């Protein structure tokens, strides 16, 4: 979140809700709204979208994505993703959230990224702990985006 | 457990035989997995032709429709 | 006949070769996994351009059906 | 008779057999790459044609409104 | 003398210990290869999940264009 360098470069704040059920092993992640994103192109308007990847000890597994919300720096998604993770195996995993802009030319750069799971501090650690503890939690939390190599250095 | 010609009665030789047996069974699983993967990917690659032919047909149909609509303008 | 040192030294030689046979297979899987994942990033562009085209077609056919209806 | 190493030789043959199949499979990833590359150009052409078709339909609606008046 | 036995036993011992290191490394490498394999296979199937949606969009374009085609052919009177 905002204790990283992404506050200085004004990357933007994203709001999401994490919920798990330890007894049944099912995991649901809901991406809500974001506010004040950094604009990547100089003269156009950005079309922001989010890609979310599940990992085990920093080892990539599979990913899902939001619908694209065009011409905005304040996108509203309210989109839900559901998975299954065993109770002995939720204590081995991380979830990585990356936000990107949509230009058709290709070689797209990330706006910024964040992760939840072990190897974290503050807000990121709290949201993961709260998710594990509370069955079917409806509460959500804001996380400021951070630059890619700061996230790599933090995760390591 | 009988995967190699044992030359000694050591625990080190015993571990070697079990470790090689475990490696061999994973390779035998990978052989069948590769055959499944090749069967699915070849079928998927030829699915791209099916999608592409339909895509060009509808794009060409849209070009015909655009030309046809434009020719009624005056 | 059969001799113990010759058997173990030769067997070790074949085992390190077997490890390097698996190493080529491993290198192929890591490059293949990167390439199919990278192609999956490209498919997102193809999917969105097609879905955006569906919105234009759904609008265009609807407006075309409205347009023809005025002919008596 | 004394225990023999055919099973170790079989283990080498199993990796040798799968590598030959994998070499064919990676060329089929390159087959997929070529087909996806062509599909990408068709996707832009479809999207560009769809925008033109909607704008043409809107013109046609205005024209057929004038025709029957 | 020395080379009748004593040298041979320690040479065999060193070969056996580096062989344990190769077999343990090889077993972990082949398991790592399976873990990558399983991810690749599941990713291939879920790319097929994505592909049926692409054809579903083409089928929807075909359905409405098939209605549109009649209207376009009767239109030009």
């Amino acid at each position: 979140s905002g204790g990283g360098g992404g506050i200085l470069e004004k990357l933007g704040d994203i709001c999401f809700s994490l919920r798990y059920v330890p007894t049944a092993g099912k995991l649901t992640v809901v991406i809500l709204e974001a506010k004040n994103l950094k604009k990547m192109d100089v003269g156009g308007l950005s079309d922001p979208y989010v890609k979310i990847h599940l990992m085990q000890n920093g080892k990539r597994l599979k990913k899902k994505k939001t619908t694209i919300k065009k011409n905005t720096l304040n996108p509203y998604y309210n989109e839900s993703f559901s998975f299954e993770v065993p109770f002995e195996q939720i204590q081995k995993v991380q979830v990585v959230v990356t936000v990107l802009d949509y230009d058709k030319i290709g070689k797209n750069d990330a706006i910024g990224k964040v992760f939840v799971g072990y190897n974290s501090t503050g807000a990121e650690l709290r949201h993961w702990s709260d998710m594990l503890a509370n069955p079917r939690r409806p509460i959500a939390q804001w996380h400021t985006l951070q630059v890619e190599e700061e996230v790599d250095a933090m995760l390591a | 457990g009988g995967f190699i010609r044992r030359v000694t009665n050591d625990a080190r030789e015993n571990e070697m035989d079990e470790n090689l047996e475990q490696v061999s069974g994973i390779i035998g699983n990978l052989r069948h997995m590769a055959l499944d993967m090749g069967n699915e990917i070849d079928t998927q690659n030829r699915q791209i032709d099916r999608i592409m032919e339909k895509a060009d047909s509808n794009k060409t149909r849209i070009d015909e429709a655009n030309q046809r609509a434009t020719k009624m303008l005056g | 006949s059969k001799q113990a040192l010759s058997e173990i030294e030769t067997r070790h030689s074949e085992i390190i070769k077997l490890e390097n046979s698996i190493r080529e297979l491993h290198d192929m899987f890591m490059d293949m996994a990167m390439l199919v994942e990278s192609q999956g990033e490209m498919i997102d562009r193809i999917e969105y351009n097609v879905e955006h085209a569906v919105d234009y077609v759904e609008r265009a056919v609807s407006d075309t059906k409205k347009a023809v209806k005025y002919q008596s | 008779n004394l225990t023999s190493n055919r099973r170790l030789q079989q283990t080498q043959a199993q990796v040798d057999e799968v590598v030959d199949i994998m070499r064919v499979n990676v060329d089929k990833v390159l087959e997929r790459d070529q087909k996806l590359s062509e599909l990408d150009d068709r996707a832009d052409a479809l999207q560009a044609g769809a925008s033109q078709f909607e704008t043409s339909a809107a013109k046609l609606k205005r024209k057929y409104w004038w025709k029957n008046l | 003398m020395r080379n009748e036995l004593e040298e041979m036993q320690r040479r065999a011992d060193q070969l056996a210990d580096e062989s344990l290191e190769s077999t343990r490394r090889m077993l972990q490498l082949v398991e790592e290869s399976k873990d990558a394999g399983i991810r690749t296979l599941v990713m291939l199937d879920e790319q097929g999940e994505q592909l049926d949606r692409v054809e579903e969009g083409m089928n929807h374009i075909n359905q409405d264009m098939k209605e549109a085609e009649k209207n376009l052919k009767d239109l030009g009177k």
